[PDB]
């Protein structure tokens, strides 16, 4: 074989839809989310300690929160007769729900 | 070198967060309004986290701060005790 | 004085769930100043019937799977494929649980993807 | 030597999944989950009783708040079945005394 | 003869009143499909909202139901409602 | 609005009353929320370069708001 | 002859109102609006204060748990001010006995 074996854009998207949809494990790095939490506390409260258990509890709630935000905004994309989703998508949202900021 | 810390939540954790949302093509504008989005949830919870630490006056932050404070908002977790 | 053996209330219900328990934490709770006798029986039928359910799909999901053993997933997968336990529970979160597989029809790639020619 | 006592409806789930399921096991983590539902409900039902009381000026929760309370938060089918089961247990407690 | 009005039932809430209702949101232009989904969604919301209501009255052996009602059974849904008790 | 109130709730319950405040504040409710429902409706058009909104708009946000049916 | 008594914050409101904007007057359903939210705000802060209670082990509401429900339930600023009015109410009322 001489070309390298390449497969056309969206399928290795699709392949990683349905594998990360089987499993369950977290997908982003304790530390660093360890890291983001004590330094926005420590802006409220200085030395704070946090338990393990207590990451772990804001870190499912964070990516179940932002995949429920993904969801509602690529039906919005749909809707606009797209695919790609864009930050108007995510203010649309974040909007409806009363999310605001 | 750190970079606010914010930037640890990288791009290619982002992707497949939006790979289990069902999310197929993803524009290069997106990464920086979701952490903004995300930091402004974050806020909120462990503000009232906090405020539920600092009522009990402990220095500890305990798991049922998060699930209360997470509560409050409409935002029930189930897994972590009560 | 007899001294009758002393059967749980639970035992009187033909019930697994606990009656005594509940009732302590109905007093304790600032539920109301006082609570009625029937009241912690019929919640924990209610307990009970709605724990058996979760646990009967669950158990039918784990065979699909081929597991014999309940874990978390098992449970959202339960949830989420009954209409009305996912509006009971259509703001929670599940630890550990995920979503469900699903892809929107219209963003997968056409079925004529075969001979051409 | 200093010990505590945690309490939760950990063992009586046990049993009913030994009733519905006998070759079947769970895990500790699925059982917290099982736990934290049940502190859920029980906290959403005996608050809409509360309420239901206050607003008619009754002092006393009974079976019959309890019920209304059951009919008002969850939908339909399950609810009907649900009464049935609470029903079916008062009758069994009261005549068995 | 047959009227019964329009159905005797919720097509008596005429086009024109949607129409304003519309206007309250500022919306400019409404297609012909839209009345009948929105009589649909309104019926749903009505329903949830007096069935909680109904549920109240019979607690308390009533065949009255009160204002009271509504608003409880409102305040579950979270839209709480102000200027009728409560 | 009475006669549909009226016609619904015979459906649950029979013989049933009902105070004017009562259909007052129910009326209040639903065009408040016919209200909020038609201005999401309209952002979810206006996101799509429509001016016109359309069925499957209101659908959207009645899903996203939750309030499925 | 027989009567009965319903209570209602409206006089205090009344008061208030003169106090902010001499020469302006109020309608009876805008009383009944601020009836109904006081009642309903008044409902939040104490239940929340007792769920504080009860996670705590605490049977005693103080000053400290209102304190803390109000920073709680509402945002920033508007927080702040409040609660130096409270703290300057218990300040006064604690002193002058």
């Amino acid at each position: 074989v001489k070309k390298p074996h390449r497969y056309r854009p969206g399928t290795v998207a699709l392949r990683e839809i349905r594998r990360y949809q089987k499993s369950t494990e977290l997908l982003i790095r304790k530390l660093p989310f360890q890291r983001l939490v004590r330094e926005i506390a420590q802006d409220f409260k200085t030395d704070l300690r946090f338990q393990s258990s207590a990451v772990m509890a804001l870190q499912e709630a964070c990516e179940a929160y932002l995949v429920g935000l993904f969801e509602d905004t690529n039906l919005c994309a749909i809707h606009a007769k797209r695919v790609t989703i864009m930050p108007k998508d995510i203010q649309l949202a974040r909007r409806i729900r009363g999310e605001r900021a | 070198v750190l970079r606010d810390n914010i930037q640890g939540i990288t791009k290619p954790a982002i992707r497949r967060l939006a790979r289990r949302g069902g999310v197929k093509r993803i524009s290069g504008l997106i990464y920086e309004e979701t952490r903004g989005v995300l930091k402004v949830f974050l806020e909120n919870v462990i503000r009232d986290a906090v405020t539920y630490t600092e009522h009990a006056k402990r220095k500890t932050v305990t798991a049922m701060d998060v699930v209360y404070a997470l509560k409050r908002q409409g935002r029930t977790l189930y897994g972590f005790g009560g | 004085k007899a001294r009758a053996k002393a059967k749980t209330r639970s035992s009187r219900a033909g019930l697994q769930f606990p009656v005594g328990r509940v009732h302590r934490l109905l007093r304790k709770g600032n539920y109301s100043e006082r609570v009625g006798a029937g009241a912690p029986v019929y919640l924990a039928a209610v307990l009970e019937y709605l724990t058996a359910e979760i646990l009967e799909l669950a158990g039918n999901a784990a065979r699909d799977n081929k597991k014999t053993r309940i874990i978390p997933r098992h449970l959202q997968l339960a949830i989420r494929n009954d209409e009305e336990l996912n509006k009971l529970l259509g703001r929670v979160t599940i630890a550990q649980g995920g979503v469900l597989p699903n892809i929107q029809a219209v963003l997968l790639p056409k079925k004529t993807e075969s001979h051409h020619k | 030597r200093k010990r505590s006592r945690k309490e939760s409806y950990s063992i009586y789930v046990y049993k009913v999944l030994k009733q519905v399921h006998p070759d079947t096991g769970i895990s500790s983590k699925a059982m917290g989950i099982m736990n934290s539902f049940v502190n859920d409900i029980f906290e959403r039902i005996a608050g809409e009783a509360s309420r239901l009381a206050h607003y008619n000026k009754r002092s006393t929760i009974t079976s019959r708040e309890i019920q209304t309370a059951v009919r008002l938060l969850l939908p339909g089918e399950l609810a009907k079945h649900a009464v049935s089961e609470g029903t079916k247990a008062v009758t069994k407690y009261t005549s068995a005394k």
